[PDB]
Formats: C-alpha cells, structure tokens, sequence
C-alpha cells in the first residue's frame, strides 16, 4: 500500500481496517504529493541549466592517439606548410603520419569540409580561429574549452639581423601598450557576434537513450527477482 | 536615428501533439512493460496468470483498472521498482516538455552603430537610407 | 601605479587610489576577506590561483593591459642570446604545459558559474517533523477514541 | 609585418621584435549538437533522501 | 475546454454497447477521476472489452495535466 | 454516506483511496467536479 | 495620431497559447472510438465460438 500512493500510481490495493488507521495513511499522501511536485521541480531547474561538456578536451586524449577502437575514427585537418607542422612533427610522428591523407587547401575551405561532415576537428593558428568563431552565420559550438593553448607564443615583427633599429620599436610597441590604443584598435580587429555569451543549449532529446542507467537499474532487478525465486528453494529443506 | 530590421517566424511547439522525441519515445518501453509481464508471470506461476499485463498497464498509466496484487514476493520487489521506473519517465518528460517551452531562441540581431555586422561591410548584409537627406 | 599614472583620463582614479594602497599582495588578499577592502587591482596570473584555493573571492572578467613576466637582465650582457633561445625552447616540447599542471592549476574547487541548479537537500528536518510528530500523537489519539469506543 | 609566428627555427637567422598578439596552437572542433547529462539527476538524493 | 466534454461525451455508445454485449452517471464520474489525477473510489466498467477506452483515457490524461504544468511553469517565470 | 463526507474530500485532495462510496445525489457529484478540478 | 494602435510589444514572450488545433493528441481517442467496435466484434465472435 504504502508504495502506490508515494510514487503516484492507483494500485488496486485494500485499505487497512477501522477508521483509527486511516490517519496516517492521509498523513503519508500529504507527504508524498509534497515529494513528486518537489522532485519534479528540482529536476526541471536542472535540465535547463546544464552545459554541454566539450566531449575532445587537449591533445594528450587517446581520440587524439592512434584511432583504433572508433566507428569511423577521428579525421585531424591542418595546412601542411606553416609553423603548425614543424611544431607537431617534433613531438608527435605518427600523428602527422596518419594525417598526413587529409590535407586542406584553405581556411574557408576548412570550415566548408568542417560543415559538411567531411572534417571532424582543425587545428590551425588560435587568433584565426578566435576571429573566425565570432564571424559565423551561425553561432554553433566552436573551439575545444575556452581558451586553452598548447604551445603559447606571439606574433612580431621580422627584422634584419643585429640591426640598431630594433631596440626603438621595441620601445614603441611597448608606449601603445602603455596607452591602450590596442583596445582602441579593437574596433577592427577581433570583435564579433556569440563568442559564448550566451552558454545556452536546446535539445531535442533523440539522446535521451542515455536513460541506460535506470534500464541498468530494471535489469539488476530482474536479476533479483530470480535470485529470491532461488532462495524459494528453502522450504524444500525447511 | 535607429536601424530596422525584419522579425523571424520562430515556432511554437504544437506540431509536438505528444510526439516530442517519438524517435526514441520508444515501443520499447512497450516491450518492457511485456516482458515485465511475462516475468511476473513466471514468478507467480512456479513459486492472476493472464492478466498480468493488465495489472502493468494500470501501474504505467495511473489507471485503476481491476486487478490483484501478485501473491509471491518476488513479483512485488520487480513491481516497486517499475512504479519507480514509471514515476522517474513521466517526471523526465514533463520537465522536457517544459523545456521546450521556457527555452528562447537564438538570432540576436544588430545592436547600434558599433557591430560587426555593420561597421566591417560584407555582401550578406545590405544598408540604405533615403537619397540627398540628413542622413 | 605606473600604468595608472601614466593615463591622464584615469587621474581622478589614481587621486582616489593613494589613500588606501598596501604594501604586499597577502596583505590586500587577508584584508578582501575581512570586508575592508572591496576591490583589489592585481595580475590574472595570480589571482586565477587565488580564486581556485581561497575559495569565497571571484575575478571578474575582462583584461586591460596585456603582456607576459619577463626574465630581467643586466643591458648586453652576454647569456642575452642564449636565454631568448631556450625560453621558446621550453615552449615548444611542452615543459611550461607540465610546469603550470604541475603547479598552476592542479587545484579547482567550482566555477563559479552561479548554478543553483543543485542539491544541498542535506537536512530534510520540517518536512520530516510532521510524520515524527503523526506517529506519536497517533497512539494517543487512538487511546482516545478506543476509551470512546469502550465508553460508546 | 603581418602574421608571422614566433618559434626557434626561425630565430637563429632573424631578430625579432617583442610579442606583439597573444597565441598559439588551438584547435577547432565541429558544431555538434547539444547533449544533457548521461544519467538522470540521481545525484545525492541517495545520500540522505 | 469546450473540445473536452464533447469528446468526454462521446464514450456513452461503447458503455450501452458493452452491456448490450453503469452510464446512466457512473460514466462521467469515472472520467472526471483520472483526468482530472485523482483516486476517487469509482467501479470500473464491466467486462474486457470496456477496458481498452479507459486506457486510451489515461494515455490522454497523462499527456494532459503533464502539458498544463508545463506551460504554466513557463508562463510564470516570463 | 452522511458523516464519511471529510473522508471522502479529504480523499479527493491529497489523492489518497479511502474505502468510501460516491454520493448518491447529482447535486452533490457536480460539486464534486469541480472540487477535484480545484 | 502616434500611439493609438499596436498588435504586441516584441518583447519576444513565448509563453503564451496558441494551443488553437489540438488534432494529433485527439486522433488517438478519434481512432478509438472507431477501431474499438471493430475489436470488441472481433472479441465477441471469440466469445459466441469459445
């Protein structure tokens, strides 16, 4: 009895005797229609505050190693002659060696096999591609966490070797540090539209197959409900 | 001065009557509620035969239809947990079903002077104003 | 207070910061959580690290004056050929990625993303209280209506 | 002047200038969709509830 | 609310018909009772074949009240 | 069905079963309605 | 002459009906009513055999 009406369900289920009893069944219904509309809320302020996380996160990711155990593995896009490639060839051989068969001829021509699912993930320059999240139609998801870079460096200026003419724009440089005239030059340079300001995410729930865990919780019963039937073989010896 | 622009369509979600995720709002659970017959079924039977799934029907969709508890035990601990199992999908579904409808959309259009969109021109954006005027 | 005093449109900003200036960083740190400080100016290399230990303070977004900690030497003196190599060195074959997991961001308590989308239903005590207090006033009101029933 | 990155295969032959953008190797990943939890909100109501 | 009396209405047919092979007033307070989510203490109509509607019912009650939260969750916090 | 009539409504409000019977009347059964419907 | 008409302030408020046609959660009952004489034919000539 004391099941049915706490998890809302009109078992058939005979109420117990004399009018003494039923007081504190109208105590338990006060407590369970208390429950569900609470539970009911707590779940619905949950699911419209949880962010997606990031399923590829850093190099150092076994998607990321040697793709074996993958229904069409993970195909890595880059520009095959730069300063990305003399960087991974010293660290990492036969990830080059086995993206060495899929090459791009562009950056827009990135984005293109990255929208018609021939690209799974590109790894180019960070300041490109925080311009190119930000100037999308849409404002779909973008780059692997936030900021986050491997091997951080700069951009500046080549200059002939041993010159004198380094050390003054070495000052120069620094004095539109020293005014803030980049944030004046903002204007042009790197602003946009949706650089994550909203972290929002609407879902149709076709992935609501990941209710596995309660269908793992259904199962584990029906383990049990055959293991008490096997301790009903204890009157055989009793 | 200010800019004009053109609203959109967005939807409602009345196309959704009771289909949401009818994908995976599978018959699946249907084959459950079946099996979970059929296993009370043998659990009753080797320790209100037929009529099993006339019992699992009423504890899905909170109908009193007349019926007796199963008289073994084991039935009754696989029957507390598919009440549970039926509390826990019509909780998730009605907060999916709210989050359809408290959810906005996304399109957040130019605001003033100092957007990309219109400050760097492009060709998939067009501006004009009325010739020879203050503007 | 060199970048401060170099701008001249911040200066009434800077009149407003000699009255209440430290002298150290942990003095300033100590003295946000004793509420007599309510903002503190500082690099982000430090207090993205004091947000992830001290765990009641909270950055707030954007950056001003962007540059890096540079290794401070002696003008022209000789190792100033060889330390601007091994620098990019170290950043090219991942040592500063293992220096700054190592010591950086090792430690991350939440962040601070203001969800209160979560539980904390750690007491359950006055929802509990009427069904402890039900089942023993229950009893005796059931000896109240089986003296009814034995008197009528 | 324009982009040009920094790195010690290069250094050897030219000077360069102070850093002068922040950057680095990043990498982009698809726009896919979106995705809840892997489990229904069963965290710690079994603690206590 | 005018669509659900007169499809709540429309069930007395079947009701004559499985007696035929009780809806007099005890066919309306049995489906007030669960759409409106409630155990009242209502007998259930006779035979096997009275059973399938009810069924259909409660499927449309479920959807029912599971909508009406919904919406009013969402206009309430707009 | 006379003085069973809180055991009937409190029954209604907090969906609670209790062994207990509808009222015979239909001016009471259209309050009813109602009652469960608030 | 200036403010005397309006349709909604676009404030972008969806929550609001629009629950006008309610057709594909009806069509369940609506097909009902009709499959469910069919069915208890069917179980009535089981019962006249068996």
């Amino acid at each position: 009895l004391l099941w049915g009406l706490v998890f809302n369900n009109s078992v058939p289920v005979q109420n117990p005797k004399g009018t003494t009893s039923k007081i504190m069944v109208s105590v338990w219904a006060f407590f369970a229609v208390i429950f569900l509309a609470s539970y009911t809320a707590n779940l619905a302020a949950f699911m419209i505050q949880e962010e997606y996380v990031d399923q590829v996160s850093g190099l150092s990711d076994k998607k990321f190693q040697r793709p074996n155990d993958f229904s069409p593995p993970f195909r890595f896009g880059t520009v095959p002659n730069g300063s990305t490639e003399r960087n991974i060839r010293n660290n990492y051989a036969e990830m080059h060696a086995y993206m060495g068969k899929f090459n791009q001829r562009g950056v827009d021509d990135a984005l293109l096999s990255l929208k018609t699912g021939k690209l799974d993930a590109f790894i180019y320059d960070a300041a490109v591609l925080n311009y190119m999240a930000g100037r999308d139609e849409g404002c779909k998801l973008v780059t692997i966490g936030s900021g986050k870079v491997f091997a951080s460096t700069g951009y500046g200026i080549a200059i002939q070797k041993d010159s004198g003419w380094k050390r003054q724009v070495d000052l120069a440089i620094l004095q539109l540090f020293g005014d803030g005239e980049m944030e004046e030059l903002e204007a042009l340079w790197l602003t946009g539209i949706c650089h994550n300001e909203k972290n929002e995410v609407m879902s149709s729930q076709l992935d609501i197959d990941n209710m596995a865990g309660v269908f793992y919780m259904l199962g584990a019963a029906m383990a049990l409900s055959l293991i008490t039937f096997i301790s009903e073989h204890l009157f055989y010896w009793q | 001065l200010t800019i004009l622009v053109k609203k959109e369509i967005p939807r409602s979600t009345l196309d959704s009557f009771m289909q949401p995720f009818q994908s995976t709002l599978w018959l699946l659970v249907g084959l459950s509620v079946h099996v979970v017959a059929v296993m009370l079924y043998l659990l009753d039977r080797f320790s209100t035969l037929s009529s099993a799934m006339w019992f699992s029907w009423g504890v899905l969709l909170n109908s009193g239809i007349g019926e007796g508890a199963p008289r073994s035990f084991s039935a009754r601990i696989l029957g507390m947990v598919w009440a549970g199992f039926a509390m826990i999908i019509v909780a998730s579904y009605t907060a999916n079903l709210a989050a359809f409808l408290v959810l906005d959309r996304p399109e957040e259009r130019i605001t003033g002077i100092n957007d990309p969109r219109l400050r760097n021109p492009s060709d998939k954006f067009i501006y004009a104003t009325v010739k020879q005027s203050s503007v | 207070d060199i970048y401060f005093r170099r701008q001249v449109e911040l200066s009434t900003m800077y009149r407003h910061m000699e009255k209440h200036n430290y002298e150290s960083a942990a003095e300033a740190i100590q003295a946000v959580r004793d509420n007599k400080l309510h903002a503190f100016i500082w690099d982000s290399a430090v207090l993205e690290f004091e947000a992830s230990q001290k765990c009641d303070l909270v950055t707030t977004g954007e950056l001003f004056f962007r540059s890096g900690f540079g290794i401070g030497m002696r003008k022209d003196s000789p190792w100033k050929q060889q330390v601007s190599l091994s620098i990019l060195k170290s950043h090219e074959n991942g040592f500063m990625e293992d220096l700054d997991k190592t010591w950086v961001r090792y430690q991350e308590c939440d962040s601070r993303s203001n969800a209160p989308a979560t539980l904390t239903c750690e007491n359950m005590a006055g929802v509990f209280m009427l069904v402890a207090g039900g089942i023993v006033a229950g009893i005796f009101l059931i000896f109240i209506e089986i003296a009814y029933k034995s008197r009528a | 002047v324009g982009s040009l990155t920094i790195n010690e295969e290069r250094s050897e032959v030219v000077d360069f200038s102070v850093p002068f953008i922040e950057t680095g190797i990043s990498v982009m990943v698809s726009r896919s969709n979106g995705t809840v939890s892997p489990s229904a909100f069963l965290e710690p109501f079994s603690a206590c509830v | 609310w005018v669509m659900m009396f007169v499809m709540l209405l429309i069930v007395s047919a079947v009701a004559v018909f499985v007696f035929e092979y009780v809806t007099i007033g005890k066919a309306i307070w049995l489906l007030w009772g669960l759409v409106f989510n409630n155990s009242v203490p209502v007998q259930n109509p006779k035979g096997t074949t009275s059973k399938i509607m009810v069924s259909v019912w409660a499927f449309f009650a479920v959807i029912f009240l599971a909508s009406y939260t919904a919406n009013l969750a969402a206009f309430m916090i707009q």
